[PDB]
């Protein structure tokens, strides 16, 4: 029952960069190994097959070498498209196994969100709900702390953060931070505030609105 | 020469007489069809079963037959290779 | 040209047992290797089993064994799986793949797959609502409109905006689970000149609960 692991489990790299993936096997299996590419929400495809030939479509960009108990993927001129989780199998024997995955992230330099922030929709009043919603769009790295403020006061419950994956076209990510409390509540305050806390500033970026 | 017939499958086997053997698999089958490549090197031919390798036939000299199978992922060869014996052993190699 | 075709996604109860379909086309059916393989919310790909349509032949990977059973029907060219006694565990998506041998050894087309919830939740529609920014008007470049869909369970949902028309400048969240409740939300970015003059609206469906809506973002002021 062969155990497969990858180096590095997660990696970033500059567009036109050579980066390398490795993966190692428990025991001997001599040229049986395939190596997959899956972009984010997508199904698996071949790459290379046998341990070192490339599958029919794949820019020879791409190439692997190895046997015995180790292999390597090289992906040289790294193009936007590459943005994906590779993975290796082995078809040595049966059960088949994969290896836990490469995560690939294109480095870029530091932006600071563009905050937008939402009041309660007419109709959500309606029904008794009350959602404050601030969308972070376009920022880089991903790491981003939002806080929610109720007159001053910080608020911790019912708070949902949602991320997307890295952008092809830019190499940002946006995120989106919605704020979820009954109509009651609502309107026993009047100042709601979205402060986010980014690499790219020492003092936060802040939006806020009241009730005029 | 010599040809076994079992089911659509047939299996040649010919000695050009100057001390060379070289031996011929076909399958008439549309589906499960065997197919077999020969390695004149080492006297061995490889069967396969819809493209996948299931066991191998060295045809030695010593004018001896063996056969071995490979595991179920179809990669490589299993246990230790025995003899055929008669023509009834033989004709289940071909199944 | 090599299709396999599989369903987007299921709803089970637990306990209760499951029959997923891939249907073959592209290629010889009855003389091919037919693969299954689940793959959990980024945790990886694990192997189930392989099956020679020719003779309904299996191999199974052991941790498998007793929940799921491969099976086909050669007349439709169809490949099935039977997950039996649904836990927590099973939801996944579930892919059907062809394995060519020969001088590959690899499984070089793959289907869609099938997304599978185990859940005693029960299927509800979700409630649309615009996101148009606050009072007043005069900004720059560009300004941004939202759309916000809470309440609903039968995961999958889609969104879009002006049926397609717009979509650039576009960010659509991934929906989160919250008291077998989903949330999900989307964001557009048009310029200051083009809005609320050219009006702009997302449509949202959702399959499960035969839901069709058209949100029209209007002024607040």
């Amino acid at each position: 029952d062969i155990q497969m692991n990858q180096s590095p489990s997660s990696l970033s790299a500059s567009l036109g960069d050579t980066i390398t993936i490795t993966c190692h096997a428990s025991q001997n299996i001599n040229v049986w190994l395939n190596w997959f590419q899956q972009k984010p929400g997508s199904i698996p495809k071949l790459l290379i097959y046998m341990a070192s030939n490339l599958h029919t479509g794949v820019p020879s960009r791409f190439s692997g070498s190895g046997s015995g108990t180790g292999f390597t993927l090289t992906i040289s001129s790294l193009q936007p498209e590459d943005i994906a989780t590779y993975y290796c199998q082995q078809g040595q024997s049966f059960p088949l196994t994969f290896g836990g995955g490469t995560k690939l992230e294109i480095k870029r330099a530091d932006a600071a969100p563009t905050v937008s922030i939402f009041p309660p929709s007419s109709e959500q009043l309606t029904s008794g709900g009350a959602s404050v919603v601030c969308f972070l769009n376009n920022f880089y790295p991903k790491d981003i702390n939002v806080k929610w403020k109720i007159d001053g006061s910080e608020r911790q419950n019912g708070v949902l953060n949602s991320w997307t994956d890295q952008d092809s076209k830019d190499s940002t990510y946006s995120m989106s931070s919605t704020l979820t409390l009954t109509k009651d509540e609502y309107e026993r305050h009047n100042s709601y505030t979205c402060e986010a806390t980014h690499k790219t500033s020492t003092s936060p970026i802040v939006k806020s609105f009241n009730r005029n | 020469t010599v040809e076994i017939k079992e089911g659509t499958v047939t299996l040649k086997r010919e000695i050009e007489k100057d001390g060379k053997v070289k031996v011929f698999l076909n399958d008439t089958a549309g589906s499960n069809k065997k197919t077999g490549k020969w390695e004149d090197s080492t006297s061995t031919l490889t069967i396969s079963a819809d493209s996948k390798k299931t066991k191998d036939l060295v045809f030695l000299t010593d004018g001896t037959i063996t056969v071995q199978q490979y595991n179920t992922a179809g990669t490589s060869l299993e246990g230790s290779a025995s003899e055929i014996k008669n023509l009834s052993e033989l004709k289940n190699a071909l199944k | 040209q090599v299709q396999l075709q599989q369903p987007g996604s299921v709803l089970v109860r637990p306990g209760a047992s499951v029959k997923l379909s891939c249907k073959a086309s592209g290629f010889t059916f009855t003389s091919s290797w037919m693969h299954w393989a689940k793959q959990r919310p980024g945790q990886g790909l694990e192997w189930i089993g392989e099956i020679h349509p020719n003779s309904g032949n299996t191999h199974y990977n052991e941790k498998f064994k007793g929940k799921a059973t491969l099976t086909v029907d050669t007349s439709s060219s169809t490949a099935y799986v039977d997950l039996s006694s649904l836990t927590s565990e099973d939801s996944a998506v579930y892919y059907c793949a062809r394995m060519r041998y020969g001088d590959y050894y690899a499984m070089d087309n793959w289907g869609q797959g099938t997304s599978v919830t185990v859940s005693s939740a029960k299927t509800t529609a979700p409630p649309v609502y615009p996101l148009a920014p606050v009072c007043g008007d005069t900004t720059g470049s560009s300004v941004t409109l939202g759309c916000l869909v809470k309440g609903y369970f039968p995961e999958s949902v889609t969104l879009l905006w002006n049926s397609g028309s717009l979509s650039s400048g576009v960010h659509t969240f991934p929906a989160v689970l919250q008291s077998d409740l989903y949330t999900l939300s989307s964001s557009v970015t048009v310029t200051s000149s083009t809005w609320p003059s050219q009006s702009i609206t997302c449509n949202v469906a959702h399959p499960a609960s035969s839901t069709k809506v058209d949100k029209k973002i209007e002024p607040r002021g």
